[PDB]
């Protein structure tokens, strides 16, 4: 997809993530588990809901064919009537099929964008307090218990709190 | 239908308080019944070979 996340650097989706479209899986001394990102999920639902409504609203006034009859010496106007009615039905068939293919392309890229932005939201909070593994996961250089994990998921991660613990660990590793 | 003669029919809408006057010395197919328009609204003449389906 355009944003490189879904079936991209994140190899596949999670059957285990049932309560959000995008979210997290963590593992620490306390255990492991899934959690939805409810904010990005809700934003995306709102966008798709509006999209569906927009598409239907804009098609709300389109052409309505009406039966009209003509006698055997009104063939020219009969033919003009047929072409006119068919002409609008072709315009509107095109408008609907095309709009649906275009918006479908945009919806699937919108999801990819949302996953990418969630990953970056975590990446830019953690900075060098964790290692990027390249597969959508981060390995922390400090212990990160459940309240700490929740601070990452809710955008309140406190980098200064853990920066010295992480520095010591980064140095241990880099010193070999 | 067995006949070489032809009947040609005509119609008009006669507005309230107007009158229609006929005069003829032959070949006249005269009105007996006419149709008062008592309800106007959306309708259509739909071309179909189907008949009533007893549904709504
Ligand atoms: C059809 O009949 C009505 C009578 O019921 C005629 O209207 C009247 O015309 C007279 C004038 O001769 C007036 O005094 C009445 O007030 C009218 N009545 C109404 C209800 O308008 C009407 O002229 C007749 N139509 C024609 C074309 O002869
Ligand atoms: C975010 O998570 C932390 C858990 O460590 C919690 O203390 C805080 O109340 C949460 N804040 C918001 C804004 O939800």
């Amino acid at each position: 997809g355009l944003f490189g996340a879904i079936a991209g650097f994140i190899e596949g989706g999670w059957q285990g993530m049932v309560d959000g479209w995008y979210g997290y899986h963590h593992s620490n001394e306390q255990g492991s588990g899934y959690a939805a990102d409810k904010e990005s999920t809700q934003k995306a639902i709102d966008g798709v809901t509006n999209k569906v409504n927009s598409i239907i609203d804009k098609m709300n006034t389109q052409f309505e064919a009406v039966g009209r009859e003509f006698n055997n010496l009104e063939r020219r106007i009969e033919n003009l009537n047929k072409k006119m009615e068919d002409g609008f039905l072709d315009v509107w068939t095109y408008n609907a099929e095309l709009l649906v293919l275009m918006e479908n392309e945009r919806t699937l890229d919108f999801h990819d964008s949302n996953v990418k932005n969630l990953y970056d939201k975590v990446r830019l909070q953690l900075r060098d307090n964790a290692k990027e593994l390249g597969n959508g996961c981060f390995e922390f250089y400090h212990k990160c218990d459940n309240e700490c994990m929740e601070s990452v998921r809710n955008g309140t991660y406190d980098y200064p709190q853990y920066s010295e613990e992480a520095r010591l660990k980064r140095e241990e590793i880099s010193s070999g | 239908n067995g006949q070489s003669g032809r009947m040609e029919f005509f119609w008009t809408i006669l507005k309230p308080n107007d009158a229609i006057n006929f005069e003829s010395n032959g070949n006249f197919i005269a009105p007996e019944y006419a149709y008062k328009i008592v309800k106007k609204g959306d309708s259509t003449i739909m071309k179909s070979e189907l008949e009533y389906g007893n549904c709504n």
